[PDB]
């Protein structure tokens, strides 16, 4: 699970 | 006066751990992200990790998971970095670099403050002092080939110091045996070699190795 | 993942000249691109962030323009200093990802490489190892492609070759390629040979020798 922005 | 100093690097051999360490000072290390990133030799910036202000998220590029680990101890203005499993592609420059974010959530936006790095070798070479043999001569060309060494770095210099101009010292090359190797060149006028005596000085502080080698025209 | 591929890999540019460095996403990143430059030896140091936002202290001739996956950066006038390596980077989603990087160089007029080459030393010869030398020196521009004969049996895979960063003085490049042989294999051939192509040489050298 990777961070992702919005 | 913001500060991030990086430690902890070193030689290390292959499957085998290294922990870094980078203390911060100057600001509220509590309230940023930090990232680690590297440098291979030559090559480019890779992201490695970052770790959220609180502690609470990591992320890691894929070639480091389950074999590196990313913490803080807020209350000492550190980050560490856990470096288990160990490969020869690890080797590195490591920077640690502080991230205010962006967003909600903080996450990652900018990185305006680094360290100055700190060198992670894994190499399972032993240390090893360099052979130094003569690039003979015949504007002329002569030099040094400073072969088979271990670890980085060696120092070249001509005649004490004295003979500076003329001179290039190669960025050493790592050979398949893990040792390395580099040669000095100095080029000068044809008519100085009858009577001229051309010394390079080739010290390697790791192996406590100091040579000085004539070059002469065969 | 997003990758980052930055083009031009190289360019040379003067004092006074205005430069611009393009970085391409696979995929939309809004705008959360940034630029560093990073000298020999150094840490990165940030430009712009946001893909416009210039960083507080940072000359005024440094900017950035773009969005979604195309991006400029762009130096309005050039100076000394600025001749470095320029790297952009994603903040849009981990992993991060850093293009391939931009160097920046001197541009000069072109220069001719005075070719040399080394045989081996017979004290080197004694250990069971051969190690010929080519000396490259002062050419112009980097690029310079360096062939290795033995017996006219071309050499593929068996050589090493580093060069330096341009000179303090006259902005040129010298190369060294390294051949390494057996000392039987060594011993068993009778010409060594060198061969040079560049710009500035109208035709390829080549510098030889016999054992």
């Amino acid at each position: 699970a990777e961070f992702r922005h919005d | 006066q913001v500060q991030l100093v990086e430690s902890g690097g070193g030689v290390v051999q292959p499957g085998r751990s290294l922990r870094l360490s980078c203390a911060a000072s100057g600001f509220a290390f509590s309230s940023y992200g930090m990232h680690w990133v590297r440098q291979a030799p030559g090559k480019g910036l890779e992201w490695v990790a970052v770790i959220w202000f609180d502690g609470t998220k990591k992320y890691y590029t894929d070639s480091v998971k389950g074999r590196f680990t990313i913490s803080r101890d807020n209350s000492k203005n550190t980050l560490y970095l856990q470096m288990n499993t160990l490969r020869a592609e690890d080797t590195a420059v490591y920077y640690c670099a502080r991230d205010r974010g962006i967003g909600a959530r903080r996450g990652p936006y900018y990185m305006d403050v680094w360290g100055k790095g700190t060198t992670v070798t894994v190499s399972s070479a032993s240390t090893k002092g360099p052979s130094v043999f003569p690039l003979a001569p015949s504007t002329a060309a002569l030099g040094c080939l400073v072969k088979d060494y271990f670890p980085e770095p060696v120092t070249v210099s001509w005649n004490s110091g004295a003979l500076t101009s003329g001179v290039h010292t190669f960025p050493a090359v790592l050979q398949s045996s893990g040792l390395y190797s580099l040669s000095s060149v100095v080029t000068v006028p044809s008519s100085s070699l009858g009577t001229q005596t051309y010394i390079c000085n080739v010290n390697h502080k790791p192996s406590n190795t100091k040579v000085d080698k004539r070059v002469e025209p065969k | 993942d997003i990758q980052m591929t930055q083009s031009p890999s190289s360019l040379s540019a003067s004092v006074g000249d205005r430069v611009t460095i393009t970085c391409r996403a696979s995929q939309s990143i809004s705008s959360y691109l940034n630029w560093y430059q990073q000298k020999p030896g150094k840490a990165p140091k940030l430009l712009i962030y946001a893909a416009s936002s210039l960083q507080s202290g940072v000359p005024s001739r440094f900017s950035g323009s773009g969005s979604g996956t195309d991006f400029t950066l762009t130096i309005s006038s050039l100076q000394p200093e600025d001749f470095a390596t320029y790297y952009c980077q994603q903040s849009y989603s981990t992993p991060l990802t850093f293009g391939g990087g931009t160097k920046v160089e001197i541009k000069r007029t072109v220069a001719a490489p005075s070719v040399f080459i080394f045989p081996p030393s017979d004290e080197q010869l004694k250990s069971g190892t051969a190690s010929v030398v080519c000396l490259l020196n002062n050419f112009y521009p980097r690029e310079a492609k360096v062939q290795w004969k033995v017996d006219n049996a071309l050499q593929s895979g068996n050589s090493q070759e580093s060069v330096t960063e341009q000179d303090s003085k006259d902005s040129t490049y010298s190369l060294s390629s390294t051949l390494t042989l057996s000392k039987a294999d060594y011993e068993k051939h009778k010409v060594y040979a060198c061969e040079v192509t560049h710009q500035g040489l109208s035709s390829p050298v080549t510098k030889s020798f016999n054992r």
